[PDB]
RNA sequence: GCGAUAACGAACGAGACCUUAACCUACUAAAUAGUGCUGCUAGCAUUUGCUGGUAUAGUCACUUCUUAGAGGGACUAUCGAUUUCAAGUCGAUGGAAGUUUGAGGCAAUAACAGGUCUGUGAUGCCCUUAGACGUUCUGGGCCGCACGCGCGCUACACUGACGGAGCCAGCGAGUAUAAGCCUUGGCCGAGAGGUCUGGGAAAUCUUGUGAAACUCCGUCGUGCUGGGGAUAGAGCAUUGUAAUUGUUGCUCUUCAACGAGGAAUUCCUAGUAAGCGCAAGUCAUCAGCUUGCGUUGAUUACGUCCCUGCCCUUUGUACACACCG
């Protein structure tokens, strides 16, 4: 299965809480941006964080989210 | 061939030196609690992120036992255990 | 030089390298005509990339493939893949893209393995059994 | 080509005091003859000029006698020595090929010739055990 | 002029590729024609033992490995130049063999 | 006298071992008489499996 | 177009070159052809006793034509097969050396092959001419 | 066992073949063995001769299967 | 229809194949139609193939098997009983001969006969067991369209295998007889006896 | 497991 | 994980991580990889073509395939459904890859009288220590056979046996003055094998490991038959100091049960199962064994707690050596 972990859920919502103006709805741009925002040790983990920041953006664009 | 001898820089971070010191203390009749905690505190004083001392065997009793003396933060699984 | 495109097709281990030069309708497998590809029952597997689009596309081109590795069927699939990809790459590079997109459309709509190599490979065998998933019979 | 015949076929043949089915191919009817295998019968038939495409009943008497002649005198018809059944015989040292009735006789004579000297192989033959050094843990249940 | 083959072997790839690049650079800025490096197929030294020292338990096996990486570089240069390149780039991990 | 019934909802796995599935069928003709029935093989929505007898629930 | 040996199916090419070599008749057949087995793994001699040697020479000639300086050890490996070991699993065993070497020596003195440099046996200047000829009189039907 | 298929062709059986084989929708080795009671080898030789005699047309040729039909 | 002259000569039959793709270049899919609505979506004949020897990738998702060609599913189910696993080329050769025998006998489209025997051979009601931990209990339940097809394919090849086992009649013509007979609904055939006994028990269980 | 007894 | 919440915020384990497999006509090069051209050269039609050979100087070019390092690529990406619209799940589309992308390595808190002192110049203690329980030499045994059980290999055939013919891999290993390594080719020999040379401390030679299933054409024709090759006789060689109680190989002959297997019971979800071989380990010799590797390659679910084992909650306890109480 593909249930994201807490190390990606919290790192993505920290990204959301800190760099919302610079983010976008494009995965490639979010992926490059988090490569210049965070020091991530592995590319695969980098892709998981950018994929969840994109998912969170699509959910904020669909309405207000609780807790962020 | 040429041999040079160099002193180990970080006494708290070298497990070989700490193990030799523990062996020389257990062989000197020192109590188990004082010997184990002397390296637990020496490692932390040197700045180690974590330390674990396990002593197993028989001590004045027919039945054998093992004692763990942990301290700080320690990781167990995966590559970082091979790295750190 | 001249009009030359070079490609390759792959199956499990078999790999066929195809050279497509400008010439007559010559289509060879390791220097041999396609009318005698073995095994016989699969000769239409390598006949498929030609008669499906129509053989007129091969008037102006000559194809020489070199297939090594794998087994008999894996080599048949490697040759037919190398042929289909070589023809597409030639149209894409030295002919109008209308022909290349028509060929890619018919090929993909008919069979996916014609242009994209199948990624399935053999699983390693693991101890405790005679196969990848099979295990030694247990007794109580 | 397909050919037909009437009255020439012999339904039951008798070779070396053994009844041989006449509708079997000649090579395997002689393979029915004890002491004559497929490898030996192909060669005695080629030395006797009996074409293998004939059934046993198809065969004539002249060829049948030429076959029993080959079977009884093999070395005289350029059959190689290494191809024979019983080579370097114990008593007279000559190359032989024993046949239907001679086979069990000389096999017997070999068993008694070994038991008289009371060798281990003869002992295990007497006991009915495996004699060639085989394990008897799981197979001596007959 | 002198046709020289240099064989580079090691267990770890980081230092092997560092030495290889440093030597190619010094054979580049010095106008010496070179052929290489040719990346030889890496050798996997595999040993598969049983985990259990006794013969009790589930039949589990360890499989240790020791990868050996090999590069060969061809140089056309005098021996003084080649020896001083070797001494500039001497490294404990990587072994070097020079053959004429 | 076979009757054909379109499925509109897969209810859930039933039976002791879970090898049979409850499904809600609707008749192709006379789009009424909706029935709950059990089916053995794997089922998606829009499977037209036919029924020998209709007047029985499951 | 120029027809070659590689342009004809093997089965009827070998049956045709074998037929030509038999009717032509100059190939010399060793005296043990009625006795021997092709391989130690085989259990019976070839069923077509009179013509098997000719067919084998035709196969050897075509195979060497399509390849380069194959030795007799390689031909033994090529024509060897699975041995019928009783209860143990099957294994590959080479064909007879004498049979292959005699076939190639007879064909070498009839003019189709010769000893190649750095080992093996190339196909002759006339070996190509007459194999391609047989191919031409092979594909008209 | 119980088979006892005929392997030798007499004249009565020969003419039985030439009188019965023409009235067949599909002839092969097994149909001939099953219903004409002849052996397999004799069936194979019968097919190879019946084609030369024109009674049977070979639709498809293979070693393990020989598919033939009536020529009428 | 024009014959295209190449330096490498191409046979006449394969040159007729640019107009149409036919199974083994002999049988056309154009005139084939399923005379039953319930198996149309699960017997795949819309995409023609030349040889039934195709690739896999159809054993991954749930209803992906319905997209595999029906003839390739038949030759896949044919290769059973251990000694035949992996002998796909042998299975394809036997099936290829079987279609010819089905064509020479009774004179119709052979792949129409295979489809008819498969639509006519899958039982529509099966009696599943509902035993509560040992006790004997049976309940009649329906069979999904996918299972009807793949039980038809299982029964035709099982019946052909057993009719050709230890019998002089060859497997290709045992499959041909089984397919034609099941196509015409005769109760003499296996997979019609099995289907009747199954649907009979299902009638005696509801 | 056994007691070695001598003869010579 | 969402969510509910006297809890909030954390750590280990899981996951991350590491190795391997699948993509890259995008970098970097490669005479220990391949190709196209070019010399020189052969055969067939003569159409200038098609197949070859040769080139450690043609003192050519290139990296598509081959190798391996630096990177890129997948994160459930996009679109539809269901869902607390949440975590997720199911379909398509794009994609090399959309089952944790496939497979493994590592792997928590305690613990077991689980297995090894027959791995240790690891060890405490007990026994022996000169007619040794030390070490060495000779011979026998570990193989011994009324029997019960387990892991497997051959088979019961025609989806097959022989006889010819076709004819494709990958993982690896390899020596020197040794004490004998991998062995091509030529020549003898029915075979096994013998003899003379050459290559390799190795992407170079063994090796294109021309492996087996597999494919084609023939013989056989449902027969314990040409399935099966045990049980044995005779003979010929190989390894070794030594083959007898037959090391193994080869020739002829001998032609057994077995005609698909009761009660029970094992393994298994995709290049998987099943066939099919090959290498490495032990190794002077011997592989029906393991560890890997590739060749051919499926049927059927993608669900449940019906059996079995384990886990959780409530509950009762006179148990805590914990119901073997
Ligand atoms: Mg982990
Ligand atoms: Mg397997
Ligand atoms: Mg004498
Ligand atoms: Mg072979
Ligand atoms: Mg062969
Ligand atoms: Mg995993
Ligand atoms: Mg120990
Ligand atoms: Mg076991
Ligand atoms: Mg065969
Ligand atoms: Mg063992
Ligand atoms: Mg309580």
């Amino acid at each position: 299965g593909r249930v994201r972990t807490k190390t990606v859920k919290r790192a993505s919502k920290v990204l959301i809480e800190r760099f919302y103006p610079k983010l976008t709805l494009d995965f490639e741009t979010n992926k490059r941006l988090t490569s210049e925002i965070a020091v991530i040790q592995s590319k695969r983990l980098r892709n998981k964080i950018a994929g969840y920041t994109t998912h969170l953006m699509k959910r904020i664009q669909k309405g207000p989210v609780r807790g962020i | 061939i040429a041999i040079y001898a160099e002193r180990v820089e970080e006494r708290g971070l070298s497990a070989a030196v700490q193990a030799e010191a523990l062996k020389a203390k257990l062989l000197s009749g020192l109590p188990i609690r004082r010997a184990a905690y002397g390296v637990l505190r020496f490692a932390m004083g040197a700045g180690a992120k974590g330390v674990e001392v396990v002593i197993s065997g028989k001590l004045r009793a027919a039945r054998a036992k093992s004692q763990k003396y942990a301290d700080g933060f320690m990781i167990h699984s995966g590559q970082p255990t091979r790295d750190f | 030089s001249t009009q030359s495109v070079q490609t390759f097709g792959k199956k499990k281990t078999a790999t066929a390298v195809a050279h497509v030069k400008a010439g007559k309708g010559l289509i060879k497998i390791n220097g041999s005509p396609i009318t005698l590809v073995q095994p016989e029952i699969l000769r239409f597997k390598v006949y498929e990339p030609l008669t499906l689009v129509g053989l007129d596309k091969f008037q102006g081109i000559d194809i020489r493939v070199k297939v090594t590795g794998g087994g008999h069927v894996s080599q048949v699939y490697a040759i037919r893949q190398a042929i289909a990809k070589g023809l597409v790459a030639y149209h894409q590079k030295y002919v109008d893209e209308a022909s290349k997109n028509e060929l890619k459309k018919i090929f993909a709509s008919y069979d996916k393995t014609l242009l994209v190599a199948d990624s399935r490979r053999m699983e390693p065998k693991k101890f405790g059994g005679r196969g990848a998933r099979a295990r030694f019979q247990k007794s109580y | 080509l397909v050919v037909q015949e009437q009255g020439s076929f012999q339904h039951i043949l008798r070779l070396l005091n053994t009844n041989i089915d006449g509708r079997i191919k000649i090579m395997y009817a002689l393979t029915k003859i004890r002491g004559v295998g497929r490898r030996y019968a192909n060669l005695v038939c080629k030395k006797a000029d009996v074409e293998l495409t004939k059934r046993a009943g198809e065969l004539t008497q002249e060829e049948l006698e030429r076959i029993v002649t080959i079977m009884q005198n093999p070395t005289n018809y350029k059959i190689p020595a290494w191809f024979l059944n019983r080579q370097k015989d114990q008593v007279d040292g000559k190359d032989y090929h024993v046949l239907a009735n001679n086979l069990e006789s000389k096999l017997r004579d070999d068993l008694e010739r070994l038991k008289k000297i009371r060798s281990h192989r003869g002992i295990r033959h007497f006991w009915g055990l495996k004699v060639r050094g085989q394990h008897t843990k799981t197979t001596s249940r007959g | 002029i002198h046709k020289i083959r240099i064989t580079l072997t090691s267990t770890k790839v980081k230092q092997l590729e560092n030495v290889s690049a440093n030597i190619i650079r010094n054979a580049a800025q010095y106008n010496i024609v070179k052929k290489g490096p040719v990346r030889m197929p890496t050798k996997v030294l595999k040993i598969t033992t049983r985990k259990t020292p006794n013969g009790e338990g589930s039949k589990t096996w360890d499989a240790y490995e020791m990868r050996i990486h090999k590069r060969v570089i061809d140089l056309q240069a005098p021996a003084s130049t080649v020896k001083r390149i070797t001494q500039i780039t001497i490294e404990p991990g990587v072994d070097v063999e020079v053959t004429i | 006298p076979v009757t054909l019934a379109k499925v509109i909802k897969v209810l859930g796995r039933t039976g002791s071992r879970g090898g049979v599935t409850q499904v809600r069928v609707e008749f192709l003709e006379d789009a009424s008489r909706t029935i709950v029935r059990n089916v053995k093989g794997p089922v998606r929505e829009n499977d037209i499996l036919c029924l020998m007898e209709s007047e029985r629930e499951a | 177009p120029g027809v070659s040996v590689r342009d004809v199916p093997a089965q009827d090419f070998i049956n045709a070159y074998a037929q030509f070599l038999q009717r032509q008749g100059k190939l010399e057949v060793p005296g043990y052809v009625d006795i021997v087995k092709t391989s130690a793994g085989n259990d019976l001699p070839p069923q077509e006793a009179e013509t098997w040697f000719y067919k084998r020479a035709a196969s050897i000639a075509r195979h060497i034509y399509l390849r380069k300086q194959v030795g007799v050890g390689a031909l033994n490996k090529l024509y060897g097969g699975a041995k019928n070991r009783g209860f143990r699993p099957h294994k590959h065993v080479d064909a007879s050396g004498s049979i292959n070497r005699k076939c190639v020596q007879a064909l070498q003195k009839i003019g189709v092959l010769e000893i190649s440099p750095k080992g093996g046996r190339r196909i002759s200047e006339n070996g190509q001419r007459d194999l391609d000829r047989i191919a031409a009189q092979t594909l008209e039907e | 066992d119980k088979a006892q298929h005929i392997v030798i062709l007499d004249q009565e059986k020969y003419d039985r073949i030439l009188k019965d084989v023409p009235t067949y929708k599909y002839v092969s080795v097994s149909v001939l063995v099953d219903r004409l009671k002849i052996g397999g080898s004799l069936a194979r030789v019968a097919l190879r001769q019946l084609e030369e005699d024109g009674i049977i047309t070979p639709v498809l040729k293979h070693s393990k299967q020989a598919i033939y039909t009536r020529a009428q | 229809l024009q014959v295209v002259e190449l330096a490498t000569t191409i046979p006449l039959d394969v040159q007729e194949a640019q107009r149409e793709v036919k199974l083994f270049n002999k049988w056309s899919f154009e005139d084939v139609e399923v005379k039953d609505v319930s198996l149309v979506d699960y017997i795949q004949i819309r995409n023609p193939v030349f040889v039934s020897h195709t690739a896999g990738k159809y054993a991954s998702k749930r209803f992906r098997k319905a997209q595999c060609p029906i003839v390739e599913r038949l030759t896949n189910s044919l290769m059973m009983n251990g000694r035949n696993n992996g002998k796909k080329l042998k299975a394809v050769r036997i099936v290829k001969h079987a279609l010819e025998i089905i064509h020479v006998l009774t004179e119709q489209n052979p792949i129409q006969v295979v489809v008819d025997a498969i639509v006519n051979s899958g039982a529509r009601e099966d009696s599943t067991r509902i035993g509560s931990s040992g006790t004997v209990r049976r309940q009649a339940v329906d069979v999904s369209p996918l299972r009807r097809v793949n039980q038809a394919i299982a029964l035709l090849t099982i019946g052909a295998r057993e009719a050709s086992f230890r019998n002089i009649k060859t497997i290709a013509e045992c499959l041909a007889e089984e397919l034609i007979n099941a196509a015409k609904g005769s109760s003499t055939s296996y997979a019609i006896k099995k289907k009747d006994e199954l649907e009979r028990v299902a009638k005696s269980n509801r | 497991r056994k007691k070695k007894v001598y003869t010579t």
